[PDB]
């Protein structure tokens, strides 16, 4: 649904980092590059951000509003 | 009130569409505000979604 | 087929791009198509194509 901010193994905050790697992706970074420059060296926020689905918005299209 | 008229992308569209941690405002209890000085008292990371 | 024809029938379904034919925005959004990702009208997408 959103990205969590703590991560499940270690706890390193990330959910603020969400928008940083949404926009090296709209960038011409790679995913590896753009999470190595994020600063994530162990590979747990790595996959914590990189296996991570962004479906707040598909359900904001059904909010109410 | 003022936005283009496609206005696709939200951030346009709507405003404070993204409850960042930096909206929280820590008030003071009794002399909190006069034992910590103002700017202490806040989140750390300030961008946390 | 002629290639005058093709020529006269391509010149109004495409744009000419670096010396390939590109089809025209219009063409694949008609004015009652939409979006289908955000909702927006077909003419602001023909404008962003263009
Ligand atoms: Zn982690």
């Amino acid at each position: 649904m959103i990205i969590p901010v703590r991560c499940f193994t270690c706890g390193k905050i990330v959910g603020n980092k969400w928008e940083a790697y949404l926009g090296l992706l709209q960038a011409e970074y790679t995913e590896g590059d753009a999470l190595d420059a994020l600063g994530l060296k162990r590979y747990c926020c790595r996959r914590m951000l990189l296996a991570h689905v962004d479906l707040i918005e598909k359900l904001l299209n059904y909010a109410p509003l | 009130p003022h936005a283009a008229k496609d206005s696709s992308d939200p951030n346009e569209l709507y405003v404070n569409h993204k409850v960042y941690t930096r909206h929280m405002t820590w008030i003071p209890l009794g002399n909190q505000a006069d034992l910590f000085p103002e700017g202490t008292i806040r989140p750390v990371h300030d961008d946390i979604l | 087929i002629d290639s005058v024809a093709v020529l006269r029938g391509i010149q109004k379904v495409a744009m000419l791009v670096q010396g390939n034919w590109v089809v025209k925005s219009d063409i694949l959004y008609p004015k009652d198509s939409s979006s289908p990702h955000s909702g927006v009208p077909a003419e602001v997408l023909c404008r962003g194509r263009d």
